[PDB]
This record gives C-alpha cells, structure tokens and sequence, in this order.
C-alpha cells in the first residue's frame, strides 16, 4: 500500500514534467526557405578589330540563389527523452531509479539551451542559355553565332557568405541557460538532502 | 573571326560570379521568417 501511495503521490508531477516540457520542445525547428533569381548581363569585352558589329560578349542566365532554412530543434536528443513507459511498475521501482530517472531529465532539460541552435545552409545556381548573333561592321551578310546553354549550381560558400544571416545562436544562450541553470539548487534540495 | 567556345565558356566560369545583391536579399528574406518563427518560441523558456 505504501508504494501505492508513493507512486500515487510522484503520479501528477509526472504528467506535469514529462508529458509538458515534452510537448512544449516539440515547438521546434520548421522546414523554411527562401529563393529569388536574376537575369544578370554577364559580358565579355571584345575589340571591334576582331571581325565584330559588337564589343562585348554579353550572356544573361538565369542566376537563382536558394537559401534553406530548417532552424534548430534539440540537438537529436530523441530517445533519452522518449523513454516515458519507465511509469508502468511502480509496484517494484525504488525511491533511487525514480529519483535518478527524473534527475537525468532534469539535467536534459536544462542542457536543451546551449544544444538547442542548429541552423541550416543555402546554395545556389546558374542557368545559361544564350545565343548572341553579332553582324560584321560593313559586311551585314557576314556573321558570327554563338550559342550558349547550361545550368549549372554552386554552394552558397558558408564561409564567407553563408553566414550573414539572424544567427539564432545569440538570443538563447543570453538567455536561461545561465539563470535557469540556477535549477542545481533545485537538485541540491532534491537530494535526499538540503 | 569569332573565340572558340572552349574559351568563350573559359571566359563564362572565370566570370561565375555569385549575385550579392541576391544574396542579401534571401539572407534578409531568410531571417524575416526565421526571427518570425523564433518569436513564437518566446515563452518556451519561462515554462522550462
């Protein structure tokens, strides 16, 4: 009867702390992007003495950047949080793997800050299809054709771009981390002590 | 006379060049919606 009522009395705060918390982190990271894309005029100077109407070799691909963004969830903690059915045998657990269960998830929970940003990367591509005809100074019957046509993609260079962006890191780790990790009170007192 | 096309796409990936303008655009669109999302975040940490 009395690890009834024991299990009876950790029962509620059960429901508060591993049901909540894990509802409220599934609040997390979303599959975001944004595109855009240019026509730019990419020229190619050329002096009139090379048999040309023209002077510059000007192509105009299509030129589309893809940034993507799926932001940060908790740092693939998964399984060490989704281990709820340890609440099924209260007849025959112990005071110390109950305690050290709701430790681990107390120290998981606080770790979630500083685990928590992620962020996500971005690319992105040419496409090429040009076809420039010029004349012949004096000589319209004369003529040169060049024609041009690829897609071709490229990374976004994170290094020197790639960054430049919100950075969620900051925000977050101004935050609780270090005030919320004044919890190991909270753990202080919880240890069969203080 | 023209350049052979062996050159003239030389020329092209020399002149590969990626769109900055562009790319501060989608930087700026990326994090509109970003910090719009981490907005709804706001009061994950005092519940935690």
């Amino acid at each position: 009867s009395l690890w009834l009522s024991f299990r009876y009395e950790i029962m509620p705060l059960y429901y508060q702390s591993q049901d909540v918390l894990d509802v409220i982190a599934n609040s997390t990271s979303e599959f975001m992007t944004s595109r855009d894309f240019v026509a730019k005029a990419i020229n190619i100077g050329i002096p009139l003495e090379w048999n040309l109407d023209q002077e510059n070799l000007v192509s105009q691909p299509r030129h589309n950047v893809m940034v993507k963004s799926k932001l940060s969830p908790e740092n693939n903690i998964g399984k060490t949080l989704s281990v709820n059915p340890f609440t099924t045998a209260w007849e025959l657990l112990t005071l110390s793997f109950v305690v050290d269960w709701f430790v681990n998830f107390g120290d998981v929970i606080a770790g979630f800050t500083g685990g928590y940003s992620d962020d996500s990367g971005a690319t992105a591509s040419w496409r090429f299809d040009d076809k420039k005809v010029f004349h012949l100074k004096n000589i319209p019957s004369a003529m040169v054709i060049v024609d041009i046509n690829f897609y071709t993609r490229q990374v976004i260079d994170p290094r020197l771009c790639g960054g430049l962006a919100f950075s969620p890191k900051l925000n977050l780790f101004r935050y609780l981390d270090a005030m919320s990790l004044s919890w190991n009170r909270s753990r202080l007192k919880i240890s069969r002590a203080t | 006379t023209f350049y052979s096309p062996k050159e003239i796409f030389n020329r092209l990936k020399d002149s590969l060049v990626p769109d900055t303008g562009l790319v501060t655009q989608v930087w700026a669109d990326n994090n509109t919606k970003r910090m719009d999302f981490l907005t709804a975040m706001a009061e994950i940490p005092q519940t935690l």
